[PDB]
């Protein structure tokens, strides 16, 4: 049922050579970032 | 910069890329006009 | 390392290589805040300044200080290059 | 025609977070040792 | 391993050159150029003619300039 | 002796194996120097 | 009309279709003789 115009939104995905090393409202605008966590 | 690779022994102007010699004088086109050497 | 001058703060210094066009070629060795401010300082306060539109600049490289010594830069411009 | 100094070489005597790479990086401002 | 030389001079026969070095004195910014530069087989042809230390206030000027035209070849 | 082809116009100078032309001066290549001609 | 292409150096005197030099004698060859240009 996939287009192809669908398997290259699949394909279009991000692989990563690697390392090395609910949804709620915001009251206020305000964000602290922690080792990239939001 | 501008090579000339012939020279031509005529009383006519040859072309701008070529050495235009006379009887004793050695032309050649520069500023847009015949500059004799000597 | 931070003296208070204009590029972050630290100064640079520079080797430039030119080509004189007519006469012949050259070194020159700046402190100057920017590449193209080390090209101003030829064509400001070289030998050939009033005529600066001879100075052909071929080269603008830093030079960075060890943290010991050595020989930081060296350019010769030989007779049989000009 | 001349060098201008890409590497200094200094003793040990005349002298933790995360990593990019794992495996050290032999750069090409270095001389190598020819066998 | 203390401030920075400037230093012209001139390689005798084969051309002028500019370099930089840093040393602790004069005696030593111009041994360290007879000794790494690239005429370190002929260091007698070294002449050099102008030292000027690296004094930092300034920042904006030409410390070397040597140009080698077509009447001294 | 040596064959030059070629006749070149720059402030700059050319290779050894061609003239030098500027203006008015005419120069080649012999002995390592380049000897004017006039 | 006759076109020289090529230059040769040397002291005593070459070809008539090229032009002689030597130590700044610029000769080549004009109405059956060695014509110097100056």
């Amino acid at each position: 049922v996939l287009s192809p115009k669908d398997i290259k939104y699949i394909e279009t995905m991000p692989d990563y050579i690697g390392q090395g090393a609910v949804n709620q409202n915001m009251i206020g605008d305000e964000i602290t970032v922690r080792d990239g966590t939001y | 910069m501008k090579t000339l690779r012939t020279l031509k022994i005529s009383p006519n102007a040859p072309d701008i890329n070529s050495v235009w010699l006379y009887k004793g004088t050695m032309k050649y086109f520069n500023n847009g006009e015949w500059e004799t050497i000597g | 390392v931070d003296v208070g001058c204009a590029p972050d703060g630290a100064m640079q210094l520079w080797v430039m290589e030119y080509e004189v066009t007519g006469i012949g070629k050259g070194c020159a060795m700046c402190k100057a805040i920017n590449p193209q401010q080390a090209e101003m300082l030829l064509k400001s306060n070289g030998i050939y300044n009033g005529s600066s539109y001879l100075y052909k600049v071929t080269r603008i490289e830093q030079v960075i200080v060890p943290p010991c010594n050595g020989l930081m830069a060296e350019q010769v411009v030989t007779y049989k290059d000009v | 025609a001349g060098k201008l100094g890409k590497f200094q070489m200094l003793g040990f005597q005349h002298w933790a977070p995360q990593k990019a790479t794992n495996l050290m990086v032999q750069l090409l401002a270095f001389y190598r040792g020819k066998s």
